[PDB]
């Protein structure tokens, strides 16, 4: 309201002063009348954003007049004007008169511009109040901080040291008064009062904006920064250290900053300690940050001054490691590769700060969260995260990070290393990794649902990287490092069987280049039975038996390539043994069983005398399940057992020649068929016994003579007679008639 | 018919032989390009089974061979699109591969192409007995059983008609190599 | 109150009768004094207790009155006195003076004392009052006891029918007295009238104790009991039944019931199924079988008299099973062993109460617990109950016993005939004996050997104690005993065996008495095989296979023994069929065919073609196992098929000797040598190496000459290179260290 | 020492052959008198386990010829008292015996003490290699056409002594015969 009235008031006072400037002759009364406006910014009962409201708009009026006036001084004159404005009743009118007649002069008038310039400075200090007074020289500021006496006098009077002098004695005054409006007021508002400054940081700095526009680095040294240093250092204020030492650093370039680097050190260190010194800091090492990461040993000097510095204070552990990551962003940036400073960080500061931390539990502390985006920094900035691991101790400080946040940098960490294809892990990159590993695996649904199949596949692939028998070497060790318990290595060690499979292969890759790569593929092996041996530590699970089963078979054939084969047959009856122990589900077995089949279906490079003893074990076990249809699906694979079938009669010792064994083959047959005819279900026994018919069509047009018309013949009678004349009709019934059909198409 | 593109991939062999889909073939078979996946097993953990949910908008798979722990899933399946009936299975619930045999399963179940992925870990293709036959080859690049052409395939029905793409990351180097092979069911 | 005021004033009044009956001529004012006192009797308030104590009271004194008379009459008289004293206004009182007066009459004069009797037991019939003529009649019968007139009389006249008449009339006066007293009184006081009774019967028993110190055994017959008889019949009382009748047994002798046998049946059979017979007819009976377990044809007339009453009592089921089971006892105590009285126990007493036992469903029910107790107690009462088996009809009433409970005291009776032994059973007594047996299995821990086991093993020892042909015959009706099913002959059958195997040597132990030894033992082969493949057939079962297995090598043994060896062969092939067919696990076809081994190593006779050809199925038997380890070890135990060890390597060309097929035996060793290089396994392999080597020692020494010393030393070498350079110590390796010195030792 | 008997006895078909020892060897087998019994199996009957083990407090008992299924018991078992390691058997798993198996076998055991009952069942004994061998013969009497009077063993051990008592039930009637053994271990 009181801003409004004065508003209403403002409006009134520059309409009649338009009129008036508009007519000759009345510049006197406009001026009358602006005085009469000004008077309004004599009160001191606005609201901070109302008195800048009302300067503003007063402001943009005294414009129109100061315009007014430049215009007119270099169109005819006005004689005496500097004078007569001085004539004014109301004080802040007259001041604000003085400066707009001052800077008309300044432009129609070169030579008394150090005389009336220092005039119009030194009269301006009668202002006693700080925010009118403020107000008062950024009217001055728009007057005339643009026409300063400076380097743009050549000769005559103003030189660019007289600018600075002007503005160096602006600063300090403005200074004493930014000061004096923390103490003006009661005592009780200090927090307002603090807001007000906030708000008029911007009337400091607009006087460095014009330094910055004026002279160079041995000028700065001497006659800007020199002396902007005492009066910083001595203000001993918070808001405008912070504010005018960042305004200095951004507006005025740094390759001056550079040359006077240990200036600026030297006045952090002139501080008080009861300022927020910890904001100073937090800023400066922030800024030289940024002197890191836009993409004099700066890092011995700044590092070594700013541990003075934090000893020379007692600070919360959060903001000493706030400063800590900002140390490892400017070593990090400025040193990605450095190794030594980036050791020196790793040194010169984690000790320290595990001294300094009181070290309670830090999880939740943002110290926590720094030192994860300190430790993230390196990884973050390297081009090669392997350089954290040629850090000898960056990986044993994880160990003294507080142990979830290990958990969760840990597995953020590797995860990293990870999603990048990341390269060789040497011996000495194995034992870091493996280090990690360890912390992570130990102590020991995953509510963690790490990690392991990119993992695996990754872990496989880089082991390749270093040498293959040095390989086997490093994958005994990590085997050592799988003390972690049993529901790991059914998922983490049939890769490592793959991995043996692979060096098996390039120890024969050298079979005539090494002779001991058998012996080394005998090592293996007996790697190979005694990892497996630990696997049965781990009863409890599934797949237990599936899982070897296929690994022993695998190994049979490496055994066979790498004529390592007397590790197979006893792998091969250790498979047996499991297939003792793994009786569990009956549907299970059946399963199973079949696929002990298929892999005997595969399984080449037993000797025959061996093989055909494996054959009838097979077939005996078989013949030791439940029930008659299983039975029955076995007994007809024990006929594949002896024919020009299966895989296995494909074989390193069937020579991809098959077995042929058609006699037992027949019988075989025959036996199926007397498991067949006690199915007792018409329509699943007939079924099947189409199915064997068509085994027989197979051995019959694989040239088995054993496997004879007459059989063929005594079989379609038997399923003629059944099919139509007992079976009820289905639609399995109806499928096994279009098989049927089908059979005898078969026949011709 | 086939609005609705089925993925055709095999020998996986995760994490058994290998880990991953070719990148290119991934993008190739990225989610909202596939309508429904016939996956030929060895996923063999629940990240593969969401991840194979998330590339198509149906995903129908039967039991693996290796993969012996999902006890839920169905051992074989037959689908129909339009005229043609499909079945598929691993091999490990069939018995051998013999072409009576196969020829046999194919007249229970009631089906004209069947796809399978042995131990060659080769993709081939070939018509017999009236019927089709489809080997992915390894849609990871898993090692083979034999003495290597990562592919997969993307079968076309339309009407009595099947198109068969195979798609292939082959050697000179890697290169994303695709072939298109037809299908048509005897009457 | 009026109990004892009445004993204070008969107190007083005794005090003043004695006072007068110190003075003579005050007899008659002791007389009133006497009367006056019981006076005090003429209270009826008093409860039977506190009367009858009032009534001891005056009796008391009149003893001391009955005495007085019975000195005043020895002293001087008194004339008419017995009539004087009938002046007494009191009734009560002047009865009880007539009967004082009476006795002192009688003590004076004997010659009046049966007029005196006459007179005084006709004016008896006077009170009929229960309780006071009951007392009063009391009080006659003390002073009356001891002049009555008889045989036994006291020198008055008189004869046995005096005393006879005396006795009865005074019964029956006051059993009807007795029985008033049921009724006398008011009606509501039914239990303290029967009180009353029961505390007055020894008053009514008292005339038969003077009766029985009375006349003989024909007067009893004629005189006495038919006088009882008639009361007794025509009471229909139930507690003067009960009284009355076991009075008359206690009090008069047997002897004289023994003579009134008829009458007394006569009696029984009358007895009113609503008077409470049962408790009457119990007690007697059980006195009749206590009388014969003091241990006229009384089991027939009582048999009769039995059915007679049971088809008058029709009782409760469970009461008429108990009062059969006393039938029974009964029955044990008169006949249970000459076998025309046991047969009609069983059918005419046993046969006629199941007939008659119309009975609701009863095994827990306590008529079935009587029906129990009544079957054991044949058994208890037969102490030779083998006599119990010479009825043929002994199993008869197993016919007559439910099911439950037929199995149950089956099993009760064969436990105690294992308790016992069971003697030398005829071939007819086995039968009867397999027929209980077969109620014992069929239908259906067996600690008790349940059912038969222990018991199976008996009989099997039972069936050695006829002879040969006998035990023949006796094992082909067992064996058919053995139809009983799959779960039952496996553990009751193998004792057949061993009665086969022993009856086979005693039909070879007759070789000299029958050549048919040889068709003897072919019959029993044929049986026993018959038997065994009666096993085959139940397959459900563990070691149905090692039991069969075990039969065929035993009777394979027989038949060595008898060189019956002919029917051997096939038996073995079979028990390698067996092999083949049934037996699957490793471990336990291990020790399968180490039993095979053992069994050989006792197979002697077989005719080389027989012999050497089993020789070689077994040593491909021995090359058809599982395990490498298995494998060496029958590998080493075939050498012994050949070696001069064990009686297996005995051919009908050794003469004694073993084999010592040692070239042989070194082929032998040399395949264990090849197994034992492919076992790898470095300490067990030595020491089996070692445990060969000591082998070879032993060839050498058993004469093989393909076994050398130079071998030995050789090996030696090889030991000695590999007990020190590749084993890794152990126990294991002591033990091969110990061994491979002792070899050395051994080999000199 | 006395305090420590040992029973050895054979032979054993209960029920399965017949029915008890000799009542006065059940006395002499009575508890109280039997510190521990060494039990060769094949019992088959529990009654007779529940007696042997409360015949002393201790009772041993190892695996047996007729014991197909308690496969888990040792053929043989040792107690040790003083200095002596012993061990004990039936003998079937040999295949000869004369003097190379049973020095082979002592060696194998390491003991000082041997006990066995074969399948003739005879008793005999001596001493061997600086070790002891023992056979209580057919104990229960069992028979075989082999080539026995009632019989049991009582055995004490003491450091390197070892104490028989050998209990016959002689025929002339049945007359119990006690015989008294001692071995102590050769140095």
């Amino acid at each position: 309201r009181l801003l409004e009235d004065a508003l209403i008031a403002v409006r009134q006072q520059t309409a009649m002063m338009r009129k008036f400037l508009d007519t000759p002759g009345k510049l006197m009364d406009a001026l009358k009348c602006c005085s009469t406006l000004v008077s309004e910014l004599r009160t001191s009962s606005l609201s901070p954003k109302q008195y800048y409201e009302l300067y503003m708009a007063v402001f943009d009026a005294l414009r129109y007049l100061s315009a007014h006036l430049r215009e007119n001084h270099p169109v005819n004159h006005l004689a005496d004007l500097y004078e007569l404005v001085q004539y004014a009743g109301n004080i802040i009118p007259r001041l604000y008169l003085m400066i707009t007649v001052g800077t008309a002069y300044m432009s129609i008038d070169g030579a008394p511009v150090k005389e009336l310039m220092k005039d119009m400075m030194d009269m301006s200090r009668g202002v006693q109040h700080p925010v009118r007074g403020l107000f008062l020289r950024y009217y001055l500021s728009g007057q005339a901080r643009d026409y300063l006496p400076t380097g743009d006098s050549d000769g005559p009077e103003g030189n660019l040291q007289d600018s600075i002098n002007f503005i160096l004695t602006n600063f300090v005054e403005m200074n004493k008064l930014w000061v004096r409006l923390q103490h003006q007021g009661h005592s009780r508002e200090r927090d307002l009062r603090t807001q007000e400054r906030r708000e008029l940081q911007l009337l400091v700095g607009s006087n460095i904006v014009r330094l910055s526009q004026l002279v160079d680095l041995p000028t700065y040294r001497d006659s800007i920064l020199g002396p902007l240093l005492e009066q910083i250092v001595q203000c001993r204020d918070i808001l405008a250290q912070e504010y005018l030492l960042e305004v200095i650093t951004q507006v005025f370039p740094d390759e001056y900053h550079l040359h006077t680097l240990d200036q600026f050190l030297g006045a952090v260190s002139r501080l008080n300690p009861h300022v927020n010194v910890k904001a100073i800091v937090i800023g400066m090492m922030n800024r030289l940050s940024d002197y890191a990461e836009r993409e004099v040993p700066l890092y011995d000097i700044f590092f070594d001054q700013v541990q003075h510095l934090v000893q020379a204070q007692h600070l919360p552990i959060q903001d000493t490691i706030a400063l800590c990551c900002s140390l490892a962003n400017l070593s990090l940036n400025i040193y990605p590769e450095r190794l030594d400073y980036v050791d020196g960080i790793l040194a010169y500061a984690l000790a320290k700060v595990k001294e300094h931390a009181n070290s309670a539990d830090l999880h939740s502390q943002p110290a926590q969260q720094s030192l994860l985006s300190l430790l993230q920094s390196p990884l973050r900035r390297y081009v090669s995260i392997f350089t954290a691991l040629s850090l000898p101790t960056y990986v044993s400080l994880f160990q003294a990070q507080t142990y979830p946040t290990r958990r969760a940098i840990a597995g953020e960490i590797v995860r990293t290393l990870l999603k990048n294809q990341t390269l060789i892990s040497t011996p000495a990159h194995l034992e870091n990794v493996l280090e990690i590993l360890k912390v992570l695996i130990k102590e020991g649904e995953t509510d963690e649902t790490m990690e392991e199949q990119g993992w695996l596949a990754r872990l496989v692939h880089l082991i390749h990287s270093d040498d293959n028998d040095t390989q086997f070497r490093l994958l005994q060790m990590t085997r050592k490092a799988y003390a972690e318990g049993n529901e790991r290595i059914r998922t983490t060690t049939p890769p490592l069987i793959t991995a043996g499979l692979k060096l098996a292969r390039r120890f024969k890759a050298r079979e005539h280049y090494d002779d001991n790569w058998s012996s080394q593929s005998s090592s293996l092996f007996k790697f190979l039975h005694s990892a497996i041996s630990t696997l049965y530590t781990r009863v409890n699970g599934p797949g237990v038996a599936d899982l070897c089963l296929r690994l022993f078979c695998s190994c049979g054939q490496v055994a066979d390539m790498t004529e390592f084969e007397e590790v197979a047959y006893e792998f091969f009856a250790q498979a047996f043994t499991v297939y003792e122990e793994s009786i569990s589900d009956s549907k299970a077995q059946f399963q199973a069983v079949c696929v002990i089949a298929s892999a005997l279906h595969r399984t080449r490079n037993f000797g025959r005398e061996n093989y055909d003893t494996l054959i009838t074990k097979c077939a005996q076990h078989a013949s030791k399940l439940l029930r008659k249809p299983d039975q029955c699906r076995a007994v007809y694979l024990a006929s594949h057992l002896w024919w020009a079938t299966p895989i296995a009669a494909r074989g390193e010792t069937e020579d991809t020649e098959l077995y042929r064994d058609g006699k037992r083959v027949l019988e075989c047959l025959q036996r199926a068929l007397r498991v067949a005819d006690s199915c007792m279900e018409t329509a699943t026994s007939i079924e099947l016994f189409v199915e064997i018919l068509d085994r027989y069509v197979y051995y019959f047009d694989q040239r088995n003579e054993s496997v004879t018309t007459k059989y063929l013949n005594g079989l379609i009678e038997l399923i003629h007679s059944n099919l139509a004349g007992n079976q009820q009709d289905s639609a399995s019934v109806e499928a096994s008639r279009k098989h049927f059909i089908q059979t005898l198409e078969m026949i011709q | 018919s086939m609005a609705f593109l089925i993925l055709v991939i095999g020998n996986l062999h995760i994490p058994d032989r290998a880990l991953d889909i070719p990148p290119k073939f991934k993008k190739l078979l990225s989610p909202g390009k596939i309508s429904q996946t016939l996956c030929l097993g060895n996923l063999t953990d629940r990240a593969t089974y969401d991840y194979l949910r998330s590339i198509s908008p149906d995903l129908k798979i039967v039991r693996g061979r290796m993969d012996v722990e999902a006890t839920s899933l169905p051992l074989m399946q037959v689908v129909t699109h339009g005229s043609l009936r499909i079945g598929f299975l691993e091999g490990f619930t069939l018995v051998s591969e013999e072409p009576d045999v196969l020829l046999a399963e194919a007249n229970k179940l009631d089906v004209d192409v069947l796809c399978w992925a042995g131990g060659s870990h080769r993709f081939e293709c070939f018509e017999y007995m009236d019927k089709f036959f489809v080997n992915p080859g390894s849609a990871t690049g898993a090692f083979t059983t034999d003495w290597v052409v990562p592919s997969f395939c993307l079968m076309d029905v339309q009407g009595i008609s099947l198109t068969l793409y195979v798609y292939q990351l082959r050697k000179d180097t890697e290169n994303v190599a695709v072939e298109k092979v037809t299908y048509t069911k005897p009457v």
